């Protein structure tokens, strides 16, 4: 897997592949990474499909319960502190989890918060997760800047997740698209790597070593 | 068990008046050891009397009589001694000494003073006991699981005049003995009925007592400093007195 | 009188006066018509409106496509006895696929009934059920009460003024019963005899609830448009 | 004492326009031993609903009554109301999460057509993890046939002629008795290939008008 | 792995804590900060495994800060160390131990003395001049054996960590990305731009 | 139970026109060594339901009690339980199959492999599988342990499909279910000579016919036998 | 816990009203705010319990607030467990599984509803109803009003009149306040400015 | 009629009175009940003191634990509710009335609410409880207006202290006051400084 | 429960035994906190027979008034607290702090059995600081500090004397006032002297007998 999630100018870019693997069998190319808390607030799952589908999920119904109660937005840091306690108390259970939150509040800005099964929870600028963060680092650090134009920033995120779909074997599939926006989220679109390859290719000139 | 109005815990005084129906009981702080004594009532001729008896040892330094109600008194009396061994002996190896062991007890009657489904025991005791810091000891408590320390104490139906009796015949330089004559006295003043070996009871504590350690060949150890006179024994002094 | 406040206390006459009170309850509430032939089993009920804006109470309860009853009574009662009864048919279910059988269910809500008019702190359950049912001894009716009495019948009625349907029902026992082959006229019959306890009011589309079981016929419950051909 | 086993059986989920075909082996297996030739493992679930709990047959049998028993208590409590395709895939999702640290080792399928009248599937991992899918295989067979219907039903790496792999060949519905054909030819090819599939196939087509099932002979061998 | 580094100075008390957050193969964020403030004269700093390092170092300050509010003044730096010793000592027996080793820096306001206090994992609490935990210690006690007095001002210690810091980025393996200081003395707790 | 210490070997049975047959032998085996001869493993519930259990003797005596248990508590309150509401073999096998998979649930598993054999009152015969792990199945003829093995072909060659069930008469399986424990004699060290057989038959009820003993057995041409090679 | 002899177990609040029509329901409640100090906007007699659920309160005493809080968990479950919203029915039996209460919402099952609980926990399904002292006086005026094709437009200023007819202090956009279900847009709040202008319908029509 | 008994104790305790302005909200008590709950909020209460004991340390704990569960610390809503819904659940039942006020997290509107032994909360902009509370609240009303309101902490304190001065015998010695501020600002008045309004105050009150 | 009007029985009916119990007196001197007490028989053991003031730690002591029987129990509570305390932190309890917890546990009772019928006034100094502490506590579970206080069965008497009789300089003060207290209401008198670094002492019958009587013949002179 490989997710990646970036604060800029313009907001949060949060972009993920498709593919899930059982050993070496493909299970399938359609896997939605993003779990959408609610429409300022992102979740982006690795690792075990089962734990981060679920426990995010239950984080929507907390997040419900937060806002019917105390009539305001869950924090970005509210809602990532809870999965990261959550997340803490079956630490050594098995969980299998790599979680960016990423959202916007009025009185946060954008912000993004990585939690994983071992517990941890950071705050930062820019975080890439799953089995691919090496290659999409290698690309978002080469390339990232504060002042990035919106085009330019999700054009910066799914050549990222190209990059890492392309070195690494497990994560394949295809690329989704999150902006997140002062006032919430936006969808980008799916982008398929078999398609975006050869786009990217012809349009860069890169990948020189792929035959074609 | 509740205050009343007045300020007064109410069931306490009916308990108190159960242990004033009680049959007379004695303590005697000599400088040299303790004697107390009871007489024991018979529910008929044939019942064998010398089955119970009234004084009991809790520690082998530490003994207890009581007025009141009997069964309240041997319920009492192996809580006293299951607290003084699992809570004191099991940790410090060595039995409580009176001061402590009274306040269990006081403790153990105190929570049925401070608990609804139960009522209070209907027992005084005197807890006569000997230490090796605080010395020898003679404690009366009450129903309330108020005690204090006496010199010389009587409770049960003869309580009043008991006490102006020993009031009189009680001095800082008693020995054990004439502890026990006073006490012999007094109990003897206050019985309506026969008196004689076989319807009083004594023990004392006193000096060590090796012939009743049942063992031999340790020096550190002592043996019992509580020991009961027995029917012959008593007999004896009735004889002499 | 002094022995009226507690269910765990005989009057000096043996009577338990904390259980005829709650029989007292379902005096209070409206009548319900239960009847049955060899093959059909049918329930009959004149449902309540609080107000003239307001809706009618459901007094119907299905069970499952075998299994159903209506109520009498405080309704949340009815809520708890039907979730139990409902809970021993989906045990048995589950652990045997074995038909709860409705004499079984009747003696199993009997049994929990019974609890709490013995063990202080209980209250006794205010409403009366009747029962239908159709399993592989055909059809049942069982009438429930709070002593935790359970009757297996032909009809009953209960409820405020059930003793004229009650009575109808005795005067045409030997007719219904012989019903066979289809269930108009057993549902006709127990329309008949729900409308003997009828004052100031008579059978409406809106008023009246029908339920049936049967062979060929899995518990279903008719209400307005169609129950009009009842009514 | 090892808790699990594997009885060797394959299901098959596709879904389209107007239809959807949930389709699985009969065989049953226990390590090179055939158990029974005739156990059906796709289910006809009422409301317009089939549901297969292939993989571990004990498991498989459990969490199948935990479903029908939570479908039968929302029949009670929501007035006998339909229950929807995406109200049952949640349900099985806490379910089988409900087990995390003792999963039920089930590759469970459920097929339908969604609120929209669309043909759904949705199929689970053994801990949850439910993904609504155009088609999706299972079971021992699940790597042989699912290539070949990703071929055939969604024509990848296929290009119209002439165009020197330029134009990707466009995505025509398959109608139900195609769907039919393709899942025959591709339970034929497991059949003949993988020691655990050959004794019979049973497919139940989920439509407006109803579940319709259907029975196939295999090999047996 | 962390670096986390104490002197204690005549007047202040001087931690340093590295930058670096490693997961894996990869670092995550190079200008992380190993401290939480327990009280306004008292600081601590935490290395160990990553949940439970924060898990515990936010218990610790909700407790302290809950004594603080319950009692109404600050608990000295010898309280806060013994509580969090026994809270350490307490778990390791428990069902999950907190795999943690705190330094705790404080300025005692009533006897108006700094001091620091060093907990490892295990529960174990001394007090020292100057401390170190983990592999840390290797490089940089010996340094500080040999440079170290009592009467120092804050500016040798600040002279002092930095031979340290630069020792461990000498010979040390890993690649710490430096090291975050902040100095406890009477005037609260600040932190150094560039030591 | 963790390791089965005393068990009985294996358990056939087929179902023919008109009802089901099972065998079964009548040894429990500790270890090796053929210590008790005398165990019997056909447990009849009723006059429609037999069930034979394989497995760790202690564990299929447990059962028993439990089918005991049973057939007690279903007469309770039940004024027919004795020609409807009666226990058919779908409830009986229901019942052990919860608590199999109970048992398993929870890792303290009856080592047992369980076939409940009969007839409903519709006349349909049952016959399921379920072992310790509470796998169940069906098929027209069953095994247990070796049987699954050695006597499941032999009997799957008279009824091989469920077409097949009308065209057997009670002589052709009786024969099956008989050859299937002769040979199973032969090849199966755990077995004995000595085996009981049930028939279930929807007109004339449970036979019980126990005690049968092995006949038929081909020995003679061991005598020609001249050792390993030459 | 004890029944009487006649078989039953052994009003003073402030108002609330609520109107159900084929478009959407409307409910009004007295604010009565006790001192010009207190804060009119924290005055919640009105809460909602899902995004299609909303229950209009007598009084949001501590014994109603715990009873909003298990609704809220009952809704949010049956959305985490079933994945769709819980059914105005459903909710209020959950509730009485667990005041004078107007539970009203919406659901694609029984469109628009209305629930009041009888003082023994029976809720009914209600066409219009009135709580508190006022509800003597609105009922009849109720009984008088509703029609099958009363619009949500009409319905407001149903509500609005009752409001007047019982309240005892001139209407404004403070002292009383209403809210509103509708299939598209969900529970929501008229806010200040809306019950404002309403507030001038009102005059408008009285004028 | 165990909650009415309640509130008859309540109507024996001390007074307390809070007062919003615009940048500052201040509480002032007869002679410190007010007590801080979180740096940011802070509790006040009238009645049975014993009582109080136990609800401001489960306040103070909630609130901890609030900030070890999210990162956020409490609103003053979350506080109020918190304080209503334990002190309802004995309903023998707490005999306390209290107030709490303070400020959200990076926040800058002062809040202020008051909650009953009903367990009912409500936001007020000045609100009294205890023995002479009704006399308080009346002189309140004329002399706070919701159109002209408080402009700056002078302001806010010399409004608290004139109407506690209302019924107090001797203020400088009867009365006592606490600032709370924006971020954890919060302070109590001294001696000098509280006497210094109370004379300006004095200067004017004997001329009319 | 609450009685109309906002009484509450139990504590009232406590209060009122309290006040019938025998008396504890107190006096907190410039550099020590001096406590005492009336003795109030002539065969009561007096050589072993526990004085009122009792230590609740090294630096902190005790008295009380009331039933004796739940004396006992407030005070095992309250050093067992004591103890606890330094467990938790090195810092032994302050005064504050200890009396604090003794109002909790009288509370506790109440709204929870029946309340404790016990006053206590409280004596000590902080672990490493030099103020003299004196506070008191009631059934209700309430505290409050004084500089000179007294309960018990004399209290609506000897208060006001108390009252009448700038804190006191030194321990010769100290012990006068509160023996002339203890004589001005009407020898048989404990008194204990608390001062810092826990020296915790109680005056001999022959100290109390040259301050009885140098008091008395001042006394006698007016």
């Amino acid at each position: 897997t490989t997710t990646l999630a970036f604060r800029f100018q313009g907001g949060i870019i949060v972009a993920v592949d498709s593919r899930a693997t059982a050993g070496n069998w493909v299970a399938s190319q359609t896997v939605k990474k993003v779990i959408e808390i609610n429409p300022f607030l992102l979740g982006t799952m690795a690792g075990g499909a089962a734990d981060c589908q679920f426990w995010e999920t239950w984080l929507g119904s907390q997040c419900r319960l937060h806002e019917l109660r105390e009539k305001e937005r869950i924090s970005v840091a509210a809602a990532s502190k809870i999965l990261s306690n959550l997340v803490y108390q079956y630490k050594g259970a098995g969980l299998s989890m790599g979680t960016m939150i990423c959202g916007y509040t009025r009185k946060e800005g954008p912000t993004i918060y990585y939690v994983d099964s071992d517990g941890t929870r950071l705050k930062g600028d820019i975080f890439c997760v799953g089995s691919g963060q090496t290659f999409a680092y290698g690309v978002l650090d080469s390339n990232y800047k504060w002042d990035l134009s919106v085009e330019d920033a999700l054009y910066l995120g799914k050549r990222s997740i190209l990059a890492a779909a392309h070195r690494d074997a497990y994560s394949g599939g295809s690329v989704n698209l999150y902006h997140v926006t002062e006032d919430g989220w936006i969808y980008h679109g799916n982008h398929d790597v078999g398609e975006l390859f050869w786009k990217v290719k012809e349009e860069e000139g890169s990948f020189n070593n792929v035959i074609g | 068990t509740t205050f009343s109005p007045s300020g007064k815990l109410g069931q306490i005084d009916y308990a108190l008046t159960a242990v004033k129906q009680g049959v007379t009981s004695l303590g005697i702080k000599a400088t040299n050891g303790v004697v107390i004594a009871t007489e024991k009532k018979s529910s008929s001729p044939l019942a064998m009397s010398e089955t119970l008896s009234k004084v009991s040892l809790l520690t082998p330094d530490i003994g207890a009589v009581y007025s009141g109600m009997g069964p309240d008194y041997r319920v009492l009396v192996d809580k006293s001694r299951k607290v003084a061994h699992t809570s004191y002996k099991r940790i410090y190896g060595e039995y409580p000494p009176t001061k402590l062991l009274v306040s269990e007890v006081a403790k153990i009657m105190q929570e049925a003073t401070q608990s609804g489904g139960v009522r209070p025991f209907g027992v005084s005791l005197l807890i006569a006991g000997h230490d090796e810091f605080n010395g020898f000891s003679l404690y009366q408590v009450d129903p309330s699981g108020s005690y204090f320390p006496w010199k010389a104490t009587a409770i049960g139906k003869g309580s009043v005049a008991a006490k102006t009796f020993l009031e009189k015949r009680w001095n800082d330089e008693l020995e054990l003995e004439d502890a026990i004559h006073i006490a012999l006295l007094t109990l003897k003043e206050s019985v309506e009925g026969e008196f004689n070996g076989d319807t009083i009871e004594l023990a004392i504590i006193g000096d060590e007592n090796p012939d009743l350690l049942g063992y031999t060949g340790i020096p550190t150890d002592k043996g019992p400093r509580f020991r009961k006179l027995t029917s012959q024994e008593i007999n004896d002094r009735l004889e002499a007195l | 009188n002094n022995y009226d406040g507690d269910t765990v206390t005989f009057s000096p006459t043996g009577r338990l006066f904390q259980v005829e009170y709650a029989l007292e309850a379902i005096k209070q509430g409206s009548v319900t018509v239960g009847l049955r032939s060899n093959t059909h089993a049918v329930l009959v009920a004149l449902k309540r409106n609080a107000d003239e804006l307001s809706s009618y109470q459901k007094k119907i309860i299905k069970c499952d496509e075998h299994m159903g009853l209506s109520l009498a009574g405080l309704a949340p009662d009815a809520r708890v006895l039907s979730n139990y009864l409902r809970q021993q048919c989906n045990y048995s279910s589950l652990v045997f696929n074995r038909k709860l059988a409705v004499e079984r269910a009747g003696h199993l809500l009997c049994d929990k009934a019974q609890k709490n008019t013995q063990s202080y702190g209980g209250r006794p359950y205010g409403v009366g059920l009747l029962i239908i049912g159709y399993d592989k001894s055909g059809a049942h009716l069982l009438e429930f009460q709070p002593s935790g009495n359970v009757t297996e019948l032909y009809g009953t009625a209960i409820g405020a003024r059930s003793q004229g349907a009650k009575t109808y029902l005795e005067r045409t026992l030997d007719t219904f019963i012989k019903i066979d082959g289809n269930p108009d006229e057993l549902i006709k019959a127990g329309v008949e005899a729900i409308s003997q306890s009828l004052r100031d009011e008579s059978l409406t589309v809106d008023n009246l609830s029908i339920a049936i079981v049967g062979k060929d016929t899995p518990f279903t419950i008719y209400d307005g448009e169609a129950v009009a051909k009842y009514i | 004492f090892n808790p699990y086993g594997d009885n060797g059986g394959t299901i098959l989920g596709i879904a389209g326009e107007d239809f959807a075909v949930l389709a699985g082996d009969t065989r049953n297996i226990t390590d090179y031993s055939i158990n029974s030739r005739y156990e059906p493992k796709v289910f006809d679930c009422g409301d317009n609903i089939v549901m297969s709990a292939n993989g571990f047959a004990a498991d498989g049998d459990a969490l199948v009554k935990r479903f029908k028993n939570s479908v039968k208590w929302y029949h009670f409590d929501h007035n006998d109301k339909k229950l929807s395709i995406n109200s049952a895939a949640r349900n099985i999702q806490h379910l089988l999460y409900g087990k995390r640290f003792f999963p039920y080792y089930v590759h469970t399928i459920i097929a339908g057509l969604d609120e929209d009248g669309k043909g759904a599937v949705y199929s689970f991992d053994p801990v949850g993890s439910y993904e609504r899918e155009q088609c999706r295989a299972g079971g021992a067979a699940a790597s042989l046939i699912m290539p070949f219907l990703d071929n055939q039903v969604n024509f990848k790496n296929q290009y119209e002629p002439g165009t020197n792999g330029k134009v990707k060949k466009p995505l025509k519905y398959l109608s139900v008795e195609e769907v039919i054909k393709l899942v025959r030819d591709s339970f034929t090819s497991a059949t003949e290939r993988h020691i655990q599939v050959g004794d019979g196939l049973e497919i139940l087509i989920v439509t407006k008008d109803g579940v319709r099932k259907e029975f196939y002979e295999l090999k047996r061998d | 792995m962390d670096i986390i580094l104490g002197i204690r100075v005549q007047d202040s008390v001087i931690l340093a804590s590295s930058k670096a957050v490693t997961r894996g193969i990869s670092v995550l964020k190079d200008s992380d900060d190993k401290t939480r403030q327990l009280s306004p004269h008292t600081l601590m700093s935490f290395a160990g495994e990553a949940g439970d390092t924060v898990q515990f170092a936010e218990y610790i300050q909700a407790n302290i800060q809950l004594y603080s509010i319950r009692e109404d003044y600050e608990l000295s730096p010898q309280a806060v160390s013994s509580f969090v010793r026994q809270e350490l000592a307490k778990s390791i027996r428990s069902r999950r131990p907190y795999q943690v080793n705190v330094l705790i820096g404080g300025y005692d306001k009533k006897k108006n003395k700094p001091e620091l206090y060093q907990i490892d994992y295990l529960g174990t609490k001394v007090e020292l001049p100057y401390g170190a935990h983990g592999y840390s210690g290797f490089y940089t006690f010996s340094l500080l054996d040999h440079h170290y007095r009592p009467d120092m001002t804050t500016e040798e210690g600040l002279d002092l960590l930095k031979l340290c810091v630069q020792e461990l980025e000498k010979r040390m393996p890993m690649d710490f990305k430096g090291v975050i200081v902040k100095i406890v003395d009477k005037d609260g707790i600040r932190q150094v731009d560039d030591f | 139970t963790q390791q089965p210490i005393v068990t009985g070997t294996s358990v056939i049975s087929m179902k023919y026109d008109n009802g089901v047959i099972i065998a079964a032998d009548n040894l429990g085996s500790y270890g090796s060594l053929l210590r008790f001869n005398g165990v019997e493993r056909l447990i009849p519930v009723g006059d429609n339901t037999v069930v034979g259990i394989s497995g760790d003797i202690s564990d299929m005596q447990h059962i028993e009690r439990l089918l005991k248990d049973l057939v007690t508590e279903n007469a309770y309150d039940n004024p027919l339980a004795d020609a409807e509401e009666a226990l058919e073999p779908s409830y009986i096998f229901e019942y052990l199959a919860t608590v199999m998979y109970q048992r398993r649930s929870k890792m303290n598993p009856l080592w047992n492999a369980i076939i409940v054999a009969g007839v409903q009152s519709n006349g349909d015969q049952f016959l399921r599988y379920v072992n310790l792990l509470g796998v169940t199945y069906s098929s027209p003829t069953l095994a247990t342990g070796f049987g699954a093995h050695m006597a499941n072909p032999l009997l799957r060659k008279v009824v091989d499909r469920e077409s097949d069930i009308p065209k057997t008469t009670v002589q052709v399986a009786e024969e099956a279910i008989v050859n299937a424990m002769r040979v199973l004699y032969y090849r199966d060290a755990r077995s004995s000579r000595n085996f009981s057989l049930a028939i279930i038959d929807k007109n004339t009820g449970l036979t019980f016919k126990k005690n049968l003993q092995v006949e038929n057995m081909k020995w003679d041409f061991a005598k020609d036998i001249k050792g390993y090679g030459t | 816990s004890t029944f009487s002899p006649e078989g039953r177990l052994f009003k003073l609040g402030s108002t609330a009203i609520g109107i159900a029509t084929k478009e959407g329901v409307v409910l009004g409640v007295e604010k009565r705010a006790t001192s010009p100090l207190l804060e009119s906007d924290s005055i919640e007699k009105i809460v909602e319990i899902d995004r299609h659920i909303g229950c209009a309160m007598s009084g949001l005493t501590a014994d109603a607030r715990s009873m909003i809080e298990h609704a809220r968990t009952a809704a949010v479950t049956h959305n985490l467990y079933y994945d769709e919203d819980i059914n105005v029915e459903s909710l209020t039996q959950s509730v009485c599984d667990l005041v004078a209460l107007l539970i009203a919402g919406h659901d694609a099952d029984d469109g628009y509803q209305l629930f009041h609980a009888e003082p023994s926990g029976t809720f009914y399904r209600y066409n219009a109803k009135a709580i508190g002292s006022g509800s003597e006086g609105a009922q009849a005026e109720l009984l008088n009003e509703w029609h099958s094709s009363l619009t949500l437009k009409e319905a407001e200023l149903l509500v609005l009149k009752i409001l007047k007819q019982v309240m005892e202090e001139k209407l404004d956009e403070n002292n009383a306040q209403l809210s509103c279900i509708t299939k598209q847009d969900g529970f929501k709040i008229y806010d200040n400015e809306k019950t404002a202008e309403l507030i001038k319908e009102l005059k408008e029509k009285e004028a | 009629f165990q909650v009415e008994y309640a509130l008859e104790a309540v109507k024996r305790g001390t007074c307390a009175v809070g007062v919003k302005g615009k940048n500052c909200v201040v509480l002032g008590c007869e002679r410190s009940k007010v007590s801080k709950i979180d740096s940011h909020v802070v509790l006040s209460f009238s009645g049975l003191n014993a009582d109080s004991r136990i609800l401001i340390e489960k306040a103070r704990v909630e609130a901890q634990s609030h900030r070890l569960t999210l990162e956020d610390p409490v609103t003053v809503e979350y506080l109020t509710r918190y304080v209503a819904g334990v002190q309802q659940r004995y309903t023998r039942p707490f005999g306390v009335s209290t107030l709490i006020a303070g400020f959200d997290p990076r926040d800058d509107e002062p809040k202020l609410y008051q909650t009953e032994p009903s367990g009912i909360y409500s936001s007020w902009s000045a609100q009294t409880i205890g023995r002479n509370s009704k006399t308080v609240r009346e002189f309140l009303e004329k002399n706070y207006d919701r159109k002209e309101p408080p402009a700056t902490v002078e302001e806010c304190v010399k409004l608290t202290v004139r109407s506690l001065l209302e019924v107090v015998q001797t203020g400088a010695k009867n009365i006592e006051i606490t600032v709370v501020k924006p971020d954890s600002d919060i302070v109590a008045l001294s001696s000098e400084e509280i006497n210094q309004y109370v004379t300006q105050i004095e200067q004017e009150k004997q001329e009319q």
